[PDB]
DNA sequence: TTTGCGATCCTTATATAGCTGCGCGGG
DNA sequence: CCCGCGCAGCTATATAAGGATCGCAAAA
């Protein structure tokens, strides 16, 4: 097939621009193959044909825990995401695969190195350059923290990374560093802002302040979302005996449990209906029109 | 048992009223219709009680949608029937079937989605780049349960009652242990 | 600027149905 | 090089769930 050729192309020239290990273009091609063979690929429109190169690619890459998300392969192909996910499902329930989830530990590695805050520039004052080694670190510890407080689960990985990047970079100089928003601080490092990031930001500081209550010393601060960053290295020295701790006591939940305002949801009442009442013509001439609002539609109309 | 009843939200049904249909002619003549054949080719109907809506196609074949239990889905079916009747119809009430049935229930703890796709993974699609639920497409009874991080569970693709009920006594010591 | 809130989209099931894209067979 | 067939999916209806991502307007 004349569309089959240019798929098994454009999967080759895919892998080449991803820049992926050698072994990775050979599987992603037999993938592709694998799925013309069924008759629901086969009839498929061009633009899914199109998506499908990328389906391919990316269950190759999550197979070998290669970093990539749906929405950085939509914009390689200029693609929606929308005709991406349902191709995606679809294949994957066609191969009956089982498809590992997105490496969050090898995404944090590859997106925090995108951050352009290793070299000083005119846009990147000496005081805002970090070491690499130090970011990665405490971004990976922080990114494991906000999966263990249950801030991940449900929602799209890569703004939980910027927030935990943005958060890892404060700490480890925050008498300078404070004063640079989420949205300064994407712009400076050359990266996108994702729109959820903020709210993440958010969360992962009201974690931290829940962590500084179980110590004695810290809990007489009365932190806010501000004064805690500067403690966010102690904090993390002590992460798994300060969760263990909070969970402990109490009321540490995913955000969209605490809290929902309407207690109950069984707002409709109990029916007492059988489907066999009659039903009144007075009843009925309630859903027709007069002939005079008959007449004064048509006469609108015409 | 749980000691939690999960509560129907909606039923589709369908029907078919044995006559060719002129939308156009009840489109004019309801009070209740909407219908821009450009873009959708059936007649939207929709009545106060019970709370409903009917999609009604020129073939004479009519789908019900919105009600909360399978009693007020037939009334609400056929008080679309006697509209269409009362506007010069010759329209009868054959074939009632209830196609789809949704439930919701809320078990009331946190879920690890991220843990129940890797131990039940046969059943399980989750996805969070593109969706926040956990896909369950339960085989028996022949069930897809939306699971959510915040322990609320939708059930759909029920044709019975006792489906939902099934499936959810089924998914609770999954979701628990 | 920076936040908060509300509206509208995504997912699942299910029928209804014409139009149209898409490729595979016959002819 | 057309014709029919069998899929595919576009418009649309309802409903729960939670997240994303707009517009918009109000305190900062």
């Amino acid at each position: 097939s004349r569309s089959q050729q240019r798929g098994l192309r454009r999967v080759r020239d895919l892998c080449r621009v991803l820049q992926l290990p050698p072994t990775f273009e050979d599987t992603a091609v037999a993938y592709y193959q694998q799925a013309y063979r069924h008759s629901g690929i086969r009839a498929a429109r061009l633009q899914k044909k199109e998506v499908l190169v990328g389906c391919c690619v990316l269950i190759t890459c999550r197979q070998h825990n290669w970093p990539l998300t749906m929405g950085a392969i939509c914009t390689l192909l200029y693609a929606d995401l929308d005709v991406f996910s349902s191709t995606y499902m679809q294949i994957v329930k066609l191969l009956g695969l089982d498809v590992p989830s997105l490496c969050l530990a090898e995404l944090v590695k590859t997106y925090c190195s995108s951050f352009k805050l290793f070299q000083a520039s005119p846009s990147v004052p000496a005081k805002y350059v970090e070491d690499k080694e130090k970011m990665l670190s405490r971004t990976m510890q922080l990114v494991e923290l906000a999966n263990e407080t249950w801030l991940v689960t449900g929602r799209h990985p890569l703004p939980v990374i910027t927030a935990a990047t943005f958060l890892a970079w404060q700490s480890l100089q925050p008498a300078d560093r404070l004063s640079c928003s989420l949205a300064r601080f994407c712009k400076l490092a050359n990266v996108d802002l994702p729109y959820p990031a903020s709210s993440r930001l958010q969360e992962l500081l009201a974690v931290l302040l829940r962590m500084a209550e179980q110590l004695a010393w810290l809990r007489v601060l009365r932190l806010d979302k501000r004064s805690v960053v500067k403690h966010i290295g102690d904090l993390l020295q002590h992460r798994q005996s300060l969760v263990r701790s909070a969970f402990r006591d109490g009321l540490l939940l995913p955000p969209c449990m605490l809290k929902s305002p309407k207690r109950i949801c069984p707002v409709p009442p109990v029916s007492t209906v059988t489907g066999d009442e009659n039903i009144s013509d007075s009843e009925i001439e309630q859903y027709l029109r007069t002939p005079q609002e008959v007449r004064d539609f048509q006469r609108a109309q015409a | 048992p749980s000691g939690i009843v999960p509560q129907l939200q909606n039923i589709v049904s369908t029907v078919n009223l044995g006559c060719k249909l002129d939308l156009k002619t009840i489109a004019l003549r309801a009070r209740n219709a909407e219908y821009n054949p450009k873009r959708f080719a059936a007649v939207i109907m929709r009545i106060r009680e019970p709370r409903t809506t009917a999609l009604i196609f020129s073939s004479g074949k009519m789908v019900c949608t919105g009600a909360k239990s399978e009693e007020q889905s037939r009334l609400a079916a056929r008080k679309y029937a006697r509209v269409v009747q009362k506007l010069g119809f010759p329209a009868k009430f054959l074939d009632f079937k209830i196609q789809n049935m949704v439930g919701s229930c809320d078990v009331k703890f946190p879920i690890r989605l991220e843990g129940l796709v890797l131990t039940h993974q046969q059943f399980s699609s989750y996805e969070p780049e593109l969706f926040p639920g956990l896909i369950y497409r339960m085989i028996k009874p022949r069930i897809v349960l939306l699971i959510f991080v915040s322990g609320k569970v939708v059930l759909t693709g029920a044709k019975v009652r006792a489906e939902i009920y099934e499936a959810f006594e089924n998914i609770y010591p999954i979701l628990k242990g």
